[PDB]
């Protein structure tokens, strides 16, 4: 009866939440992707995706691809500043 | 490493062991690439076996490591195996992304103004499992803090007879003390010489362990490292073109 | 601990070296040759 984008795929090193309602995958529904905190940052977009008229989950910039969770580089346990 | 001390967990989470016919090293970038020396991965082009890349451990002979494998190896086109040490840099594409943890985390690439943290006498850190003054490979990951040497001092040292002249280029940096002692040695090849960006409090790679005197830690020579900031477009174009 | 031809690039087992002007020294790469 209406356009259905289906359950969205998972985000490696991340997570996905249904915003419009639980398991709601149909036209104009909204999901939110996020990356694991601290150790990763999300790169391409803000992770809000909408079930588009064309039947694809689509980012706020019109991308069909997942966000990418990029590891934060250069973290070390070494003490610095002479401590 | 000569003149160093044991790494603690999480100190050098980029450090990887590359084990084959040789013992050598690299540094993790992102989650699916390893930066190393060209000389360290040259001989393996025609091998059946992928590179055996080991992450996440301090012990060289740890049975407990995170296994990775090469998928592709990119040696800089300007590397000439039979004619000197220029352009000693290579990128390895891993077959899968590694999951990051406290013991496995990539090193940052040098930013545009990284040279501000790599001035003459600024301290960099070499890490590795290479030759120590016990006379064996290190059982434990070692590190040493060493200063960047003035490029013309380094060039002059490697012009003093009997060293072979014309070995040190603009694509190299030198680190160590004039007196010798502290150094990177056989087995340390490919490791990252790292520096702290004190504005971000994040570590970046300034050098790759490359070459030096046959006798490590000798007075009158310095470890020589590939100068990574000169390769940023090459690195970027490889990790894009992929 | 080495004998070689002045100026040339040569292999010392698994390492690459450039020979010194005395033929009794070299500068080399930093691989550990397991053999």
């Amino acid at each position: 009866t209406i356009v259905d984008c289906g359950p969205p795929d998972d985000l490696p090193s991340g997570r996905v939440e249904y915003i419009t309602g639980p398991g709601v995958t149909t036209y104009k529904a909204v999901i939110q992707y996020s990356c694991e905190e601290t150790f990763y940052t999300m790169k391409v977009n803000d992770g809000k995706y909408v079930c588009d008229a064309d039947g694809f989950w689509t980012s706020s910039k019109g991308e069909k691809s997942l966000p990418v969770c990029e590891p934060v580089c250069g973290l070390s346990a070494r003490t610095t500043g002479g401590r | 490493i000569y003149g160093g001390q044991k790494a603690k967990p999480g100190d050098f989470p980029w450090q990887v062991l590359i084990l084959g016919g040789t013992t050598a090293a690299g540094a993790l970038l992102y989650d699916n690439w390893v930066l190393t020396a060209a000389h360290a991965v040259y001989e393996q082009k025609h091998d059946a076996s992928a590179l055996d890349i080991r992450m996440g451990t301090l012990k060289r002979l740890s049975p407990h490591y995170t296994q990775a494998w090469s998928e592709a190896v990119f040696i800089h086109e300007g590397y000439t195996h039979d004619a000197g040490f220029d352009n000693d840099i290579a990128l390895i594409k891993l077959n899968n992304k590694v999951v990051i943890n406290s013991n496995i985390t990539p090193i940052c690439l040098p930013r545009k103004e990284a040279e501000s943290f790599m001035r003459t006498d600024d301290i960099g850190t070499a890490s590795g499992w290479g030759l120590t003054q016990r006379g064996f490979l290190a059982r434990n990951l070692m590190y040493v803090d060493i200063p960047i040497v003035d490029h013309q001092k380094c060039t002059a040292a490697y012009e003093k007879p009997p060293y072979p002249r014309g070995s040190v280029t603009a694509n190299m940096l030198c680190a160590g003390l004039e007196s010798g002692g502290k150094d990177s040695c056989r087995g340390d090849s490919g490791g990252a010489l790292v520096f702290l960006d004190s504005e971000t409090e994040r570590w970046f790679v300034g050098g790759i362990v490359s070459w030096g005197s046959m006798n490590c830690g000798e007075a009158g020579q310095y470890g020589v490292y590939t100068k990574v900031i000169n390769y940023i477009p090459w690195i970027e174009n490889i990790i894009s073109d992929f | 601990e080495v004998t070689c031809e002045p100026g040339t690039t040569f292999k010392d087992k698994c390492n690459t070296c450039r020979c010194g002007s005395d033929g009794k020294s070299a500068v080399c790469t930093k691989l550990w040759c397991n053999q």
